[PDB]
């Protein structure tokens, strides 16, 4: 509602990214989200930005540019996801990552 | 009609358990010192 553009999370305690000015690419608000909930760089690459409005994601180097009249509400959210992951499903194989010479 | 029929949820029983991963132990060393041929 008011001018500007606002990042969105799921967590409460976290406090939203606020922007006035800059000029940022999708990337650098991404580790910068990451950076701020603390997340390992092992696993940021599995997050992206998404735009409920549009129903649409944002390209990792997409160029988002401000004009002190765009305003917008972004959401940083985890994409891509492999089912079974977990080890409670038994009727199927589980996943892991690879280990140098139990799974990881 | 289900008034007379009652069930525990079948989502409730657990077993096995489950275990991420935790962390990385931070370490690095530095010792540097440089000069000139």
């Amino acid at each position: 509602p008011e001018p500007g553009v606002e990042v969105t999370f799921y967590l409460l305690d976290r406090e939203p990214l606020r922007l006035g000015s800059g000029e940022y690419t999708a990337e650098e608000l991404c580790i910068r989200a990451a950076q701020e909930c603390s997340i390992s760089p092992l696993c940021h690459n599995l997050f992206a930005l998404y735009d409920e409005s549009t129903k649409l994601w944002y390209a990792p180097n997409r160029i988002i540019t401000v004009d002190d009249k765009t305003s917008l509400r972004l959401h940083y959210r985890m994409r891509f996801y492999f089912t079974n992951w977990h080890g409670t499903n038994d009727n199927e194989q589980s996943v892991w990552r690879h280990s140098p010479k139990e799974a990881t | 009609p289900w008034f007379q029929g009652v069930k525990t949820p079948r989502a409730l029983d657990f077993s096995e358990y489950r275990y991420p991963v935790a962390t990385f132990q931070p370490s690095g060393p530095e010792f540097s010192d440089d000069l000139i041929l």
